[PDB]
């Protein structure tokens, strides 16, 4: 009765966006030839929220992929399950951005942009009463960061009156995989902080740590780190999905979570990873899900919440569980650290519990929490555009392209309100 | 799907292409030594021209 | 001097084990026939977003 | 789709080419006849109904013993005869003679040529246009072409592969005279000009390649590996891939600086591959020695603005990331302080082939490099005295003078120059 | 009937990791390459 | 894990290098070709093919000693750009390895040892092998240790030192190889050993029964002491010690870090068929300076520190049984400054011989690193050799003619004489 309509961004939001929909349809018994091959009749009860019917007993997903280089786009069909896309959905252009967010913002997508929203406000139509949309893409390059920040100016005037999710890559400060990724990641967050309902803070740095660390992986490329991002991404917003005991769909959490609108970036974190030698050795109880899942280490974002103030917390949970025990260690963790929560919001944590786990698994756990401790991305992301900027490095490559020269002290300057807002927080 | 899935199936055919490198760079080495004895057998033949 | 850049024959010695290529037919499809456009005229339901046409006795 | 058009002018040309010809149908599986005995051989092959491919190229010329071996040759069949373009007369170590009185006459029949490749493409993606600063048609005639093709085509990516005069080893007496002129019109008409040096070459094939008897078979070989790295992100899918327009903005920090410098790695032999083990750490400390550079310029002197890194083979993201953070920790590896996020990586599936005949080994896994440094300030001010001291008494001015241009090209270009290196201390300089 | 019902959960987790071990040495022992991803001389 | 970067320098430390890595190759099974039919991973490196490349360096300053190497049965083996081979040598002189010739072939093993250091995630210490005689030994060596003490700060350098013979010298101007090295060895050297050939010398001809030896029957010899200092790093014991232990617990001050090397038991398989060869009956025959590896008796010394390897079978009960018995005897005398002076390690796996040496099947052994007040017997011998030829300008021309002025000869004698009263105020009980 609530739909999202699915939204990939570049190249990145491409290959997120193909893993995510292999898990979820194991999880919903889809085969890529598109029938049902299910053991459950409680799995086709709720399956509307992400699909459209199809002659023959079929099920299509609700997505479109927007692109800049039709190379990326022809790999996502020839692997897993690339069969189950209309081929109308595709879309991508001829010429692609080269890395550069205002070729990609005002020359080169201004034109596609035009025959994506023919296809948007089709798939949009579709429904009977939309919920909202969502979008994943990368802060780090040019096609996923610099026409889907005008992807989202483009259905928000259209759309006032819905929800809004994106995923955002923040690019990480240490690997520095482009010349220019300052200059993208700067003047992209200015189109998120006024213009998107729901925004999520995923750090590649991070997603390193974890399987190095945690998961143990000796050779963990890219498909294994969508096995993490999309794990989360089915975690979030199980509810509108499958029914629970006590149920907390997306709405319920973009209300509570936001203390004030400017203030919706948020760090995820899973809980039940765990290496396949320590997995045999190791109970599965609700305080070993709610001891992993506010670990340092399980965070999916290079911040560390020890040197900021939790402003308000989410954990959404999976499977048969008591929640006593759920309530029990949720005020547990309140009361003896008694420094990295705020004073003036109490009984933070909001909670939820679903039946239905994640296959071959007992429990499972995921995290929403909104800490003091973003600030630290967005500051040290603005030392670095301003060392770029000083001394008038690579803007000729933006300037020339119908962008003048205040467009980034417009950004600059927003940017240096966001991390002084986040600060009076402190 | 399997084989993107497992890891130990990635170590595998990263081991066979070494494997496979080996026997070809034994072969270039093979070809180098033949060449070098053409260039000996000219070089006996230039000898040849001068006497 | 010049021969020497086409003097061997191809041996299949020296060629590598992996050939992935770059296959781009749907793609190239998708190029020639245009990404749809919209000349139908304006067909939705009337809905309401809490019920879709109640009951309404007495 | 993507396409690209390459112009090889010149004897330095034309012998460059048949390096980068005879490895591209190994990689594709060509025959010399041109037919297979899967669309990679679009980006630079034509595809007729006989199931013939036809490389996108055009062999330019000004003398006719460098081009009829490619007639007569091996590979006489696979060129469409009209891409082999000859002169009548060659410029003879002239830059005059190139760009005033015999390059004039065939480059009306050039243009048409390079107009019936592109028409062809459904789109371009950039050119390639291969020329030596030594010789007259590699500058001369190679510099009002530039200008032709900029006023003709708008903002195609034109790239262009250099052969700069080695430091002391040099073939000529008036190819200091060259260099200077053509600068002036590489700066204004090109989008991206490499930079390679012989002597440099010469002494890396020596000491690595443990050959002591080089010959331009074994140079053209290893320049050849360098735009097949290129070229290996449009051909062949990678876990990330960079076009050409991709580095093309993310190297230049600015429209006066677009010479980048070469480097290669591993360059080992076939006995010593089996001794050393060849990793993703390894290879890429070697793009940094300035013993394994591929120009006659140290760049411990200078200071790094960017480095573009194109990784082949059995390679994976953390390993890559893991050996750059062990590069930036060191203090003998600078890097200008307005550019903390130096690097750029491309990383590609498809090993380098081997040719038969050939001097390198199978590798598993190399590297390419594209780095930008402030060492190229000590290879043009030795080229600005070598060329001052020359001109300063007038030698060989009254070949240039009687042949079309006049006297005041050479103070005009000579202040370019001047104006030149001025912008690389002004830019390397610590605020 | 918890306890056996878990013993039997505990089970039935030892029979696929062994059941997954043993796909994993099948799909080991027979590798299939496609000729398309065979270069065209070899 | 632990890994360990081998140098060696001259015509002594080719010769050196080659019979120390002859039992490294039959201790670790490792064939002439370089494959097998973890060990290994502190002196070998790891290649996909399985090919195993020693950790090591050869330097030298002639081609006639490295290119035997070359073609010699372990060819394949080593590397052909890890054997640095010079032009030109020294011939015999500190001065021209020091000034001129050596600074040519400084850079290119400075980084030729950088792409070793670059493979080591850990390293535990660099072994360094050297001649005090000849001048590659001690020219290009001087500069082999200070630039490696910037390049690398506090990493472990350990020398086995080749000091020149009281009496029978294969060179003349061998004093002034010596004088101009310790001052060098001063600073710049964080362990050392000495070795004289006559010490070996009357081991061979007394214990091995071997009439005629040459320098196989030498360089096997310190190839059994080297095994035992890296053999806990390699093989587990009852508990071991590595590079770093043992050298803590021998020198007293920084100035003083020259020990003894001793080894027991050294016998040949005829007397391997009679003797029985106890834990006990190896420690007391390292104490005797007949079978002492110097030429000074600690007799009219006294003992500092020690140090002890046992190899083998070997208990910690008979370890304990022979250490008291030890020190009730009077002929052994401790320093009243350090009660405490013992070190033990214990390891497990016995030492291989090579088929074609010269020792027999051992089970047990032992490897004494004591630190004696007897090593100032041997300076105040040479510092009159030195004093006795430069009273009257005798072989000077020659150095001072590539650069160094004449003035540091005078200055590596009275930093020599600073040192025979360092030696001495700690020989003074309270
Ligand atoms: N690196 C490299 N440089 C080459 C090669 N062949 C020629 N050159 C350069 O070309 C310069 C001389 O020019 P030519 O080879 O005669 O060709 P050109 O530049 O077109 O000059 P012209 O013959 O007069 O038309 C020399 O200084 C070389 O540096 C080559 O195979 N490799
Ligand atoms: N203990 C020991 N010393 C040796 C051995 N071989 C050579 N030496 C020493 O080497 C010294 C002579 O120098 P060499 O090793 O022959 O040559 P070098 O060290 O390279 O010096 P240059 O010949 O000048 O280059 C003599 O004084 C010996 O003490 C050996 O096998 N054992
Ligand atoms: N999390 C994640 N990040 C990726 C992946 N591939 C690339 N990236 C990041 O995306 C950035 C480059 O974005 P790009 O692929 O060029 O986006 P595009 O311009 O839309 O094609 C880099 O900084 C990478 O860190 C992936 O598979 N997962
Ligand atoms: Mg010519
Ligand atoms: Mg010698």
């Amino acid at each position: 009765m609530r739909e999202i309509v699915h939204l990939q961004a570049g190249q990145c939001g491409n290959q997120i966006g193909a893993k995510f929909w292999e898990v979820i349809s194991d999880e919903h018994g889809i085969d890529p030839t598109g029938t049902y091959h299910g053991d459950s009749d409680l799995q086709l009860e709720r399956i509307n929220v992400y699909y459209n019917e199809a002659t023959g007993g079929k099920y299509v997903p609700r997505a479109v992929l927007v692109d800049l280089e039709p190379g990326t786009m022809d790999s996502v069909r020839s692997g897993p399950f690339g069969q189950i896309f209309r081929p109308d959905n595709f879309v991508f252009g001829q010429s692609g951005a080269g890395n550069n967010w205002a070729k990609g913002h005002y020359t080169e997508g201004a034109e596609l942009v035009d025959s994506v929203l023919d296809v948007v406000r089709k798939e949009a139509e579709s429904c009977d009463c939309l919920q909202g949309f969502q979008l994943t893409h990368s802060l780090g390059g040019g096609t996923g960061s610099g026409m889907g920040t005008l992807l989202i100016s483009k259905i928000r005037e259209e759309y006032p009156d819905r929800i809004m999710n994106t995923f955002s890559v923040v690019p990480s400060p240490k690997v520095s995989d482009t010349v220019v990724e300052p200059y993208n990641a700067t003047l992209s967050v200015h189109q998120l902080v006024e213009n998107t309902d729901e925004t999520y803070c995923i750090d590649n740095e991070a997603l390193y740590d974890i399987c190095f660390r945690t998961l143990k992986l000796t050779t963990p490329t890219y498909g294994d780190l969508n096995h993490l991002v999309s794990a989360t991404m089915s975690g979030v917003t199980t509810c509108l999905r499958f029914p629970g005991q006590l149920n907390a769909d997306l709405r319920k959490l973009a209300v509570n979570m936001v203390p004030f609108p400017r203030l919706h970036f948020f760090m995820p974190g899973f809980a039940p990873l765990t290496s396949r030698g320590s997995q045999q050795y190791r109970a599965l109880t609700v305080p070993e899900l709610t001891q992993q899942m506010f670990d340092a280490k399980n965070m999916m974002a290079a911040c560390d919440p020890r040197h900021g103030r939790y402003l308000t917390v989410a954990a959404v949970f999976r499977g048969r569980m008591s929640m006593k025990e759920v309530d029990e260690q949720m005020l547990n963790v309140q009361n003896k650290n008694s420094s990295y929560f705020v004073e003036w919001i109490p009984n933070n944590v909001k909670t939820a519990v679903c039946d239905i786990p994640p296959r071959g698994l007992k429990m499972s756990a995921t995290f929403i929490g909104n800490s003091t401790a973003i600030q630290e991305l967005f500051k040290r992301i603005s030392e670095q555009f301003t060392a770029m900027f000083r001394r008038k490095a690579f803007l000729h490559w933006y300037t020339g392209e119908g962008m003048d020269e205040m467009e980034f002290t417009e950004a600059e300057s927003n940017m240096n309100d966001l991390v002084s807002e986040y600060q009076q927080y402190q | 799907q399997f084989r993107e899935r497992c890891e130990e199936l990635r170590v595998e055919l990263l081991s066979i292409h070494q494997k496979k490198v080996c026997e070809e760079r034994k072969a270039q080495i093979a070809f180098n030594e033949e060449l070098s004895r053409q260039k000996l057998v000219e070089e006996q033949m230039f000898s040849k021209l001068w006497e | 001097n010049s021969s020497h850049y086409g003097e061997f024959l191809p041996i299949p010695q020296f060629f590598p084990c992996n050939y992935t290529p770059k296959e781009q037919v749907f793609s190239s499809h998708i190029r020639a026939t245009g990404f749809y456009q919209n000349n139908t005229l304006n067909t939705a339901p009337d809905r309401t977003r809490t019920l879709d046409f109640p009951n309404i006795q007495h | 789709m993507r396409e690209c058009i390459s112009i090889h002018v010149g004897q330095a040309g034309v012998q460059i080419g048949n390096a980068c010809w005879e490895l591209y149908c190994l990689e594709h599986g060509i025959q010399p006849d041109g037919q297979m005995p899967d669309d990679s051989f679009n980006t630079f092959f034509s595809e007729t109904g006989a199931g013939k491919h036809v490389p996108r190229a055009v062999f330019v010329d000004l003398e006719p013993t460098v081009i009829d071996e490619v007639r007569t040759g091996t590979y006489r069949q696979l060129f469409h005869p009209e891409q082999l373009i000859t002169g009548k007369e060659d410029a003879a170590n002239n830059y005059a003679r190139g760009h005033y009185t015999i390059g004039k006459e065939i480059i009306d029949l050039v243009l048409d040529r390079i107009r019936k490749l592109a028409d062809q493409c459904t789109g371009l993606q950039g050119f390639l246009v291969f020329h030596s600063f030594g010789g007259g048609t590699g500058s001369g005639f190679t510099s009002l072409l530039m200008e032709r093709l900029s006023v003709d085509y708008g903002k195609k990516s034109k790239l262009e592969f250099s052969i700069y005069p080695a430091p002391q080893v040099s073939t000529a007496v008036v190819e200091p005279y060259n260099s200077i002129l053509t600068t002036h019109t590489t700066l204004e008409h090109s989008d991206c000009a490499f930079m390679v040096d012989n002597e440099a070459i010469y002494d890396i094939c020596r000491r690595n390649l443990d050959i002591e008897r080089p010959t331009y078979t074994n140079l053209n070989r290893l320049i050849g590996q360098i735009v097949s790295s290129i070229t290996a992100s449009l051909r062949f899918d990678g876990a990330l891939n960079v076009d050409l327009t991709e580095f093309q903005t993310n190297l230049v920090p600015y429209p006066r600086i677009h010479f980048p410098l070469a480097t290669y790695a591993p360059v080992i032999s076939a006995e010593k591959a089996y001794h050393e083990q060849l990793s993703v750490a390894e290879i890429t400390n070697a793009c940094f020695e300035p013993a394994n550079q591929m120009v006659k310029c140290d760049p411990r002197h200078g200071k790094y603005m960017a480095c573009c890194l194109l990784y082949r083979g059995d390679v994976v993201p953390k390993d890559v990331n893991a050996a750059i953070a062990t590069i930036k920790t060191k203090r003998t590896i600078q890097f200008v302080d307005w550019c903390p996020t130096g690097f750029k990586v491309g990383i590609n599936y498809q090993p380098p082939t081997v040719v038969p005949g050939g001097d390198l080994a199978k590798v598993q896994r190399a590297v390419c490099m594209l780095s930008n440094t402030t060492a190229i300030a000590e290879a043009w001010a030795r080229l600005d005295h070598k060329f001052d001291l020359m001109y300063a008494k007038r030698a060989f001015v009254h070949w240039y003078v009687g042949e079309g241009m006049e006297e005041g090209e050479f103070s005009e270009a000579r202040e370019d120059m001047a104006a030149l290196e001025k912008d690389y201390e002004e830019v390397g300089v610590d605020s | 009937a918890e306890k056996e019902e878990k013993r039997r959960e505990f089970e039935a987790g030892v029979a696929a990791n062994k059941m997954c071990l043993d796909k994993v040495q099948e799909v080991l022992s027979t590798h299939q390459v496609l000729p398309q991803n065979i270069h065209p001389m070899r």
